[PDB]
């Protein structure tokens, strides 16, 4: 069950 | 910029019996960056129906994959991955023994 | 014993033509069970386990979008970095994202973890406490401010010590008949006459699961790291992995060696000594 959509860096 | 040349491994799924049917495997790994070329040799010629892992990769990020198709070992056939990387300057090719 | 869910994410660009490609993989402990390819037809995260096949459309619909938003920040960090770094447009760069969670023996949370490299190389990480980072240059620095103003690190926290624990768990419960069979080394001894006066003794442990484990030569009940060779672990193709390890010995000398095995699968260490 993947993380939610990261933030970009 | 960082370039790992890759580590090769080729073997068997199975202990090898001449006639019988088996899987040859290559284990590529250690390698950076993740474009690469892989194939595998039955005597010189370069065997279709050739099938990959997903690429991942390792603690240090260097990449691996598993090339593997099915076969049959026989006394005299020869079998070989050949490998070409951005790190080589010719393909390297990594013959099958059956002992290793 | 201990378990980890554990994910995988390559993004590499190509500046002639086109985005990205981009290739995520999920393993609990070294089984995969999910992959996304961008190359691919379907455009959907993508079972490679049996007992995921389980899960119902909404899962899947649900793993395919968050999938798709990961490839995106990749692809919007591609050009950021690039700019951050003073590349030009013509190289390929690679991006590269590894994070998950580890449960001891009770399935409680252990551990979490989230890493990026650029290029082969640590970029940024979260520290243990899951509350602080670590960047390895000035870029990474930038980049740590970023996620420090945007709070960041306690939403992953969440994610890490929280959904990550309850998912792997489900997994376990319903990958139980492999996820939790553990498939002790078949061993045995190979004898190759290098020459009229010496051998080579080779240990083999094969179909065995998990990955990790000990393969240790001994002369005479002391461990022996002089003219020896230990090969990678490397996987069999249908799920278990292989190892050996071999030394060379005067012929006539071989009973006076022993492989040792260490292994999860083996209450007791294995001992190999060649006389079969």
């Amino acid at each position: 069950y993947l993380a939610p959509g990261p933030v970009t860096a | 910029m960082i370039q790992r040349t890759p580590k090769i491994q080729v073997y068997s799924r199975h202990p090898a019996e001449n006639g019988k049917s088996n899987f040859l495997n290559c284990y590529v790994s250690g390698f950076h960056p993740s474009d690469i070329e892989v194939d595998l040799l039955k005597n010189g010629e370069r065997i279709e129906k050739v099938e990959h892992s997903d690429l991942s990769f390792s603690k240090d990020w260097s990449f691996y994959l598993l090339y593997y198709t099915e076969f049959t070992p026989t006394e005299k056939d020869e079998y070989a991955c050949r490998v070409n990387h951005v790190t080589l300057s010719q393909p390297k090719i990594v013959k099958w023994d059956r002992d290793m | 014993g201990s378990h980890s869910m554990r994910y995988f994410f390559t993004s590499v660009s190509r500046p002639g033509r086109g985005e990205p490609r981009f290739i995520a993989v999920g393993y609990v402990d070294d089984t995969q069970f999910v992959r996304f390819d961008s190359d691919a037809a379907s455009q959907r995260m993508e079972p490679r386990a049996p007992w995921i096949e389980q899960e119902g459309p909404e899962y899947w619909d649900g793993e395919t979008r968050k999938v798709k938003a990961h490839s995106q920040t990749h692809r919007v960090d591609l050009g950021t970095l690039r700019g951050y770094y003073n590349q030009s447009e013509a190289g390929s760069h690679t991006v590269q994202r590894m994070y998950g969670c580890d449960v001891g023996s009770d399935w409680r949370f252990l551990r979490g973890y989230h890493q990026y490299a650029y290029d082969g190389k640590d970029y940024i990480a979260l520290k243990e406490d899951l509350r602080s980072w670590t960047a390895a240059d000035m870029a990474a620095q930038t980049t740590k401010h970023k996620w420090e103003a945007a709070h960041v690190a306690e939403q992953l926290r969440a994610y890490l010590e929280g959904t990550c624990v309850e998912w792997l768990r489900r997994y376990l419960e319903n990958g139980k008949e492999t996820l939790q069979r553990t498939d002790a080394p078949k061993t045995h001894m190979t004898h190759h006459a290098v020459s009229d006066h010496e051998a080579t003794l080779r240990c083999w442990a094969l179909s065995f699961y998990p990955a990790e484990i000990t393969l240790t030569w001994q002369r005479d009940g002391e461990d022996q790291t002089q003219d020896t060779e230990l090969v990678e672990t490397r996987p069999a193709g249908d799920g278990t992995f292989q190892k050996w390890a071999a030394v060379v010995v005067p012929s006539g000398q071989e009973q006076r060696y022993t492989c040792h095995v260490q292994h999860e699968g083996l209450p007791k260490p294995l001992t190999l000594r060649w006389e079969p």
